[PDB]
């Protein structure tokens, strides 16, 4: 009976439920090594001020 | 023991290196034709004639002192006279500032990597063989 | 674009010669600046009263919270389209998250300026106040320095416009591949004209001054 | 008389340009609160 | 090259001489851009 739900992926739907549908602490920091990023406008905010 | 893998020495013109051989030839071409169009619109029958300051090679001299940051003596005044220059200002702003970025990059490092030691790739790669007596 | 500007530069050099080979109409310039300023007075108020400025993907109303809904987002009403209920416009303010960073009083004040139209509403105000004085050049006239104070309001309105643009963009990050609504450009477009009007007031001031000096 | 300020609308536009570039211009504000 | 000969035959119009040099300068413009795109094609 385990093999059905794995084949039907219901576990994943539950895995979305008890980990990812309750994504709460909205930090979302991963970190990319690419230094090719243009600056934000907010990085240069007070210069206009 | 492995070979000594042949570092190349810098040349006499090693400061010309952080810009490829073509662009140096390309920029001179662009340098001249910019200057003549300025001189073209410089003397164009003002409807006395002795009105503008931009002379024959004087137009060339404005183009140089705009290019290298030293300034000039006199500014264009015409609508067409000024619309060429800011382009050339925008040109020379991008180019030689970008030159400095590559010019710093040559003064950073010159170490040839001399491939991977404590060998351990002799276990891993199949490229370079290795033997004993 | 280097070479492309050159023949572009040469082209304008040609037409000046033939034009001389063979602004204008003061007085209707006074009529010209009215239709510019009044239409600028429109498009400012158009973009202000607009529920949509940028397209993005958020929610409609929570606590619905399915995954994400595309959003017809603007200042007050963060109204949503393309969902199980389309056109349900939420009112949004600042929200207390974890520990709130009150010591960031530069941020909390930036929050305090944000949930307000304070500069874009004030960008209407002097544009409206400048719209008052432009009619006053006939009724109770020949004071002719109150005309000078009118264009001050238009230029200062664009100052009030441009700063509200920044803080709203500062609020956006404050990938998603968000786009913009056309109504967002309207304050930017009117920003141009509000400066294009007030410069013409200075001409009309100084020419009336030149008519005063004689 | 008074023909003091050289800055018209075109030159003010023009001085704005080369100020953002490196290349300066001859015209300069010369007067307080415009000089700032 | 056509108009430079026209300074004697059907002359004293003397503004068609001005349009002749336009073509030479614009030719070098047409030359220089073809140089680039051919060099752009080499690594291209």
């Amino acid at each position: 009976a385990v093999l059905k739900l794995s084949e039907q992926g219901v576990l994943d739907k539950l895995k979305n439920k008890w980990w990812y549908d309750k994504g709460e602490c909205g930090a979302k920091d991963s970190g990319s090594k690419e230094k090719t990023s243009a600056l934000s406008l907010s990085n240069v905010a007070g210069v206009f001020y | 023991m492995i070979k000594k893998p042949q570092k190349s020495k810098p040349g006499v013109f090693s400061f010309l290196d952080p810009l490829a051989y073509e662009i140096w030839m390309c920029i001179v071409f662009a340098y001249i034709g910019v200057s003549v169009v300025l001189f073209l619109v410089s003397r164009f029958s003002p409807y006395s004639e002795s009105t503008n300051e931009f002379g024959i090679f004087n137009s060339l001299w404005f183009s140089l002192g705009a290019f290298m940051q030293q300034g000039c003596d006199i500014s264009p005044r015409s609508l067409s006279g000024r619309i060429v220059g800011g382009v050339w200002w925008f040109f020379t702003l991008i180019i030689i500032s970008s030159y400095t970025a590559n010019l710093a990059a040559f003064l950073t490092v010159e170490r040839m990597v001399s491939p991977i030691e404590s060998a351990e790739d002799l276990s891993k790669q199949t490229e370079i063989a290795y033997g004993t007596l | 674009i280097l070479v492309g500007g050159l023949g572009l530069a040469m082209l304008v050099a040609l037409i000046e010669f033939c034009y001389k080979s063979r602004l204008f109409d003061r007085g209707v310039q006074m009529l010209l600046t009215t239709v510019g300023a009044f239409a600028a007075f429109s498009l400012m108020t158009i973009a202000v009263g607009t529920d949509y400025w940028l397209y993005s993907r958020g929610v409609c109303k929570t606590k619905k919270k399915n995954e994400e809904v595309m959003t017809h987002s603007g200042l007050w009403r963060t109204c949503c389209l393309e969902g199980n209920f389309k056109g349900l416009c939420k009112q949004i303010d600042h929200f207390p998250e974890d520990a709130d960073y009150e010591a960031d009083t530069a941020e909390y004040f930036l929050r305090a300026v944000r949930a307000s139209s304070i500069f874009p509403i004030l960008s209407v105000i002097l544009l409206f106040m400048g719209g008052l004085c432009i009619a006053a050049s006939e009724f109770y006239k020949t004071r002719h320095n109150i005309i000078l104070s009118a264009g001050i309001f238009f230029v200062s309105a664009g100052l009030s416009n441009i700063i509200g643009i920044i803080v709203y963009i500062s609020a956006n990050a404050g990938k998603n591949s968000y786009s913009y609504g056309w109504s967002f450009y309207f304050g930017a477009l009117s920003f141009i004209i509000a400066e294009m009007v007030g410069v013409l007031a200075v001409h009309m001031f100084i020419d009336r001054h030149k008519q005063l000096t004689g």
